[PDB]
C-alpha cells in the first residue's frame, strides 16, 4: 500500500561512484602527483539517462572520498582535497598558489582516517540545473550549452613538498539529496555518443524494444 | 569527558547511509528556487500517463520503425480472424518496452496494480465494423477461436459508434521469483493475454481506403506500485 | 559507556568548518571593547559609497595619473561629437577598477543590482551648455550618433543649470558563466553602455577657460548583492 | 566538539549485544504482515501441549518403531504384577525424548514446574479392570510391590468406567549441578517415579481380544519454566 520508494529522492539517493583519480609513481598518467576533476555527475554510467528524464532539476550532493593504493592497501600518507568553486582558478601545477587560497575549501585527511565526506550546495546561478538548453549563449558549436550548470572542480594531491612514496587511487562517490524535478520527457531510447549533445547514430537507429515475428504470435 | 564505547560499524562507509555531512560552503546562499510548471514528485505520476504501446513490434527496418506504433485492420480479414495479440507484461520485453510505464518498471524489481489499454481507431470516418477484444487471465491459454474468446472477459468494439475504447487489466503481479541460468530474475508468470478478433469484417463505401490503423495507449491505474530500486540499462554514458 | 558509531568525515580537517575549539587561555579576560566611530558590519555598506570612477583611464605616465580621475569638455568639440564612453562592468578591468565598488567585486564571484553614476562639472561658473548622456542596455550597440542615442534612454544635462547629475543603471548581472582558455570565469555580457555626447557646444564669455573637466562618481543602489567569496589579488605580502 | 573518553569494550563485537545497526535499504517498504492462524509467541505455549510419550521405548527394529508409542495390558498378567515404570525426567534420555516437551527442554539448561501425564486405554469396549498408578517422589525407591505402592500417592484406574485418566506430577526440578567426567551437566536427581500395577487382572467376554494397548500423553502445567538458552543437537545441516 505504500509508495515511498517511487519518490524522486528515493530514486536518486544512494552514493554512486562518479570519479576515480590515479596518482602512480612512474607514469604517463598525472605525472605531477596531483589531479583536477571537474564535477561530472554522469560519472556513474547509469546516471545520465535517469536524470535526462526531466528537463530541470535541483539538489545537493554529498561527497565521500575513498583512497588507497591500487591493491586497495592503506598507508601513512596525508592528502589534500581542494574544492575550487566555479569561477575560481584550478591549480596548473603541484605548487600553484591556488592550493593555498582560503576561498577554495580544502580538507585534509590521512589514508588511515575513514572516508572524507562533505556536502556541496546547489551552485548554479539559475533557479535550476537544466539538462537541455535549446539555444546558444550570447550551425554552431555552442548549441545546448547551459554553462550555469557547473558545480565546480575537485583538486586532489599528496600533501608535502615532495612526491608521495606510494602509488595512489582516489574514488569519489556522490549521493544526491533534496531533489526537485520539472517537465518530464521521453526516456532516451538510443545510445549516447557524446557527453555534450543528444546526437545519436543515424545508421544504427534501433527499435526501443525487443521485436517479434508476427503480431499474432507470442 | 563523557563515557562512550564504539560499536561495530564504526568508521564504515555505507553507500546508502543517509546521514549528514559538513557543508563545504557554510556562508553560501544558493540562488532561490522559483516556480516552474509541471514539477514531478513521485514517479507513479508518470506511470499513470498514456504512452504509445508498440503492439506491432515487428518491423525493424530503420525506415519502418514508425510502423511499430500502429497495427492495421482491413477488408481482406474475414469474420472471426485473429487481428492481434500480446501479454500484460509491463516490465518484460516486447510491446511494453515502448511505453513509459515499461521503461520505469526497469529501474525497479517488483510491482503490481491494474493496467489500462486504450485503443484508437484512425481509419476513415466512413468505415464501420466490430472488433472483439478479450482478456484471458494468467494461465488461461490464448482462446482457440473468436467464439471461445467470446465466452471470456471480452468487449465488442464498434468503431462505427465510438472511435475509442479503453480496456482495464484487473491485475498483474511480478512477484514470483525465478533463478534460471544462474542469474535470479523476479519474473511475471502473470502474462495476462489480450486477444483481438474481427467480430465482423471491415466495411466501407466506395471512396474510402480499405485499410486503417489502430493505436494502443497504456498506463497503470492509481493502484499501481513498484518496489526495489534496480538501476539497469543498455544505454550508458560512453567514454 | 554510551554506544556510538563513527561516521565518514571523522578526523578530517575542513578549512571551512566553523566548529569550536579549546580556549588556550581559559582565565584570560580580554580588554573590553569600547565605542569606536564608524563600525562597518556588512561590506555592502561600502559598495553604496561614491568613489571616483577613472573613466579617463588612458594616461599611464606616472605624473599624469591624477588625470585619470577627470575627463574634459571644450569649445573645440562640435555639437553632436561623442565626448566619452564606457561600460557598466563593475568587476571587469577598466574604469571600475578605481572605484571601491570595483575592488570589492574582486573578492567575490557573482553579483547584481542597480548602479548609479554621478557626474560633476568642475568648470568655470560662467560656462554653460548641454551634454547628452545615454545608456544602451546590454546587447544594444553603441549608438551611431547623437540623434540615435537621443532615442535611447538618455538625459540632457545642462551644466548651466545644475552642476551635478546622477544616472541610474537599472541593472547589471555578472551571472553568465564562461570557460574560455581552460580557466573558467563567471563573466558579464551585460556590458551596459554609457555614452556621452556634446548636445550643444561649450559656451563661455571672454575671461573664462575654454576647457573644464568632469568627475565620475559611482556606487551601487541598496539592491546590490554579491556571492561566492573569492580571494584574488596581484598585490600580496612580499617575502 | 563535545568532550568524550572511550571506555573499555570500545570496538568489541559481542555476539549477544542487541544494539542497532544501519539499515542496508532505507527506502524499502517490506511487504505487510497479514493475518495468519496460530501464531506462537512464547515456547511455553508448546510445552503445555500433549505429546505422545514413548514409554515403551524398547523396540528399535525399524518396522516396530510405531510400537514405542503404546504399551500393553493382557489377561496373562496376574493381579499385582508391575505393568510398567518410568521417571519424571523431561530433559534426560528415555521416554521423554519423544514428547515435544522433552525436545524443547534440550534447547535450555534449567527448568521446573508441575507435569501432567494422561493415559488412554485403547482396548476393546467390552474390557474392564483396574490399574494402580503410583508416583514415588524423588528419592523414594520404586515400591517393592503393589501393596507398598498402594500406600504412596496412587490412583486406582478402572478403564471399565473411564477410558482416560490424567496424573499430575507435583514437581520436578533440574537445578542440581553435576561435574562428572570433565563435562559439567546441570542434571535432575529429582527422578520422580511413576509405577503402574495390575490392581486386578484384565477381564473380557468371549469375542474380545485379550490384549489392549495404552497411550501416554504428557505436557507441563502453566507453572512450567525454562532458563539458559543452550543450543545442542545431534541433527545438523549436512555439508
Amino acid at each position: 500500500h505504500s509508495t515511498a520508494e517511487t519518490t524522486l529522492d528515493s530514486f536518486f539517493s544512494r552514493a554512486g561512484l562518479v570519479g576515480e583519480i590515479d596518482l602512480p609513481l612512474k607514469g604517463t598518467t598525472n605525472p605531477n602527483g596531483y589531479a583536477n576533476w571537474d564535477i561530472d555527475i554522469t560519472g556513474y554510467a547509469q546516471m545520465r539517462r535517469k536524470v535526462e528524464l526531466f528537463t530541470y532539476m535541483r539538489f545537493d550532493a554529498e561527497f565521500t572520498f575513498v583512497a588507497c593504493t591500487p591493491t586497495g592497501e592503506v598507508v601513512p600518507q596525508l592528502l589534500q582535497y581542494m574544492f575550487v568553486p566555479p569561477g575560481a582558478p584550478k591549480p596548473d601545477s603541484r605548487e600553484s598558489l591556488a592550493w593555498q587560497t582560503a576561498t577554495n575549501p580544502s580538507v585534509f585527511v590521512k589514508l588511515s582516517d575513514p572516508p572524507a565526506q562533505v556536502s556541496v550546495p546547489f551552485m548554479s546561478p539559475a533557479s535550476a540545473y537544466q539538462w537541455f538548453y535549446d539555444g546558444y549563449p550570447t550551425k554552431d558549436l555552442e548549441y545546448g550549452a547551459m554553462p550555469n550548470n557547473m558545480m565546480g572542480t575537485f583538486s586532489v594531491r599528496t600533501v608535502g613538498t615532495s612526491k608521495s612514496k606510494y602509488p595512489l587511487v582516489v574514488r569519489i562517490y556522490m549521493r544526491m539529496k533534496h531533489v526537485r524535478a520539472w517537465i518530464p520527457r521521453p526516456m532516451r531510447n538510443q545510445n549516447y555518443l557524446f557527453k555534450a549533445n543528444p546526437n545519436y547514430a543515424g545508421n544504427s537507429i534501433k527499435p526501443t524494444g525487443a521485436s517479434r515475428t508476427a503480431i499474432t504470435t507470442l | 569527558g563523557f563515557p562512550t564505547e564504539l560499536k561495530p560499524g564504526t568508521n564504515q562507509f555505507l553507500t546508502t547511509d543517509d546521514g549528514v555531512s559538513a557543508p563545504i560552503l557554510p556562508n553560501f546562499h544558493p540562488t532561490p528556487c522559483i516556480h516552474i510548471p509541471g514539477e514531478v514528485r513521485n514517479l507513479l505520476e508518470l506511470c499513470q500517463v498514456e504512452t504509445i504501446l508498440e503492439v506491432n513490434n515487428v518491423p525493424t527496418n530503420a525506415t519502418s520503425l514508425m510502423e511499430r506504433l500502429r497495427f492495421p485492420v482491413s477488408a481482406q480479414a474475414g469474420k472471426g480472424e485473429l487481428c492481434a495479440v500480446f501479454r500484460a507484461d509491463p516490465g518484460r520485453n516486447g510491446p511494453w518496452q515502448s511505453t513509459l510505464l515499461g521503461q520505469l518498471c526497469g529501474y525497479y524489481t517488483q510491482w503490481s496494480g491494474s493496467l489500462e489499454v486504450t485503443f484508437m481507431f484512425t481509419g476513415s470516418f466512413m468505415a464501420t465494423g466490430k472488433m472483439l477484444i478479450a482478456y484471458t487471465p494468467p494461465g488461461g491459454p490464448l482462446p482457440k477461436d473468436r467464439a471461445t474468446a467470446m465466452l471470456g472477459t471480452h468487449v465488442i468494439w464498434d468503431f462505427g459508434l465510438q472511435s475509442s475504447v479503453t480496456l482495464v487489466i484487473p491485475w498483474i503481479s511480478n512477484t514470483h521469483y525465478r533463478a534460471h541460468a544462474r542469474d535470479g530474475v523476479f519474473d511475471y508468470y502473470t502474462t495476462g493475454l489480450v486477444s483481438i478478433w474481427y467480430q465482423t469484417n471491415y466495411v466501407v463505401p466506395i471512396g474510402a481506403p480499405n485499410t486503417a490503423y489502430i493505436i494502443a495507449l497504456a498506463a497503470a491505474q492509481k493502484n499501481f506500485t513498484m518496489k526495489l530500486c534496480k538501476d539497469a540499462s543498455d544505454i550508458l554514458q560512453t567514454g
